[PDB]
């Protein structure tokens, strides 16, 4: 997961 | 510039988010957003001009924020949706199921349900905890824009999820998406806000  | 949820607002003339919802503070004029998209005092452009400055964050462990605007700002109690807008009548929260739909700069207005609640996603920063799940796709651009119901109800603000290497989660299943979205209610409370309805 990454923001965005 | 007329504040509406999902147009694009850029950070120190560097990164760019989407705007979440128009809000006020007392007679102050506001937008909630992503926490991740600025740092307190960093300074917020809507189509190049200055509109105001974030006033306070929290990221990681939340990812929230609300920016300050000038008095000459226009804010309104809608999100865009191509060139028409979704009404925003007030911050009811869904439960698991419910449809949903997201509105940001990069990918548009785009839907799906929400699929699980108090998510915890371990960004590089560090953990953010307590997300809500959708399976509506997003990409990179898109943090801080609104998450809200067909009716009206306003649900959060884009956090962050499973981007692919095209920047986006839109090339792969519904069933396979991850996007979260910080709560919109404990951003509220926690700055004093009211959102702007109609």
């Amino acid at each position: 997961a990454a923001p965005v | 510039a007329n504040i509406v949820g999902g147009i694009e607002y850029s950070i120190n003339n560097a990164s760019l988010c989407s705007v979440g919802f128009s809000v006020t503070r007392g007679a102050t004029k506001g937008f909630v957003t992503a926490g991740h998209c600025g740092t307190v005092n960093a300074t917020a452009r809507i189509g190049g001009a200055v509109v105001g400055t974030f006033a306070a964050r929290v990221f990681p462990g939340n990812d929230r924020a609300w920016v300050s605007l000038t008095s000459a700002q226009t804010l309104l109690p809608r999100v865009a949706n191509g060139s028409s807008f979704v009404t925003v009548r007030g911050s009811t929260e869904a439960a698991v199921g419910a449809a949903v739909c997201r509105s940001g700069r990069t990918t548009g207005y785009q839907c799906g349900t929400i699929t699980a609640k108090n998510v915890t996603a371990n960004y590089a920063e560090g953990a953010v905890r307590g997300l809500t799940q959708g399976n509506a796709c997003m990409g990179r651009g898109d943090s801080g824009g609104s998450w809200i119901t067909s009716a009206g109800q306003a649900q959060g603000v884009m956090s962050g999820g499973n981007v692919q290497s095209n920047g986006n989660n839109c090339g792969i299943p519904a069933s396979q998406r991850s996007s979260l979205f910080e709560r919109l209610q404990p951003i509220l409370s926690q700055y004093g806000l009211s959102l702007v309805t109609g």
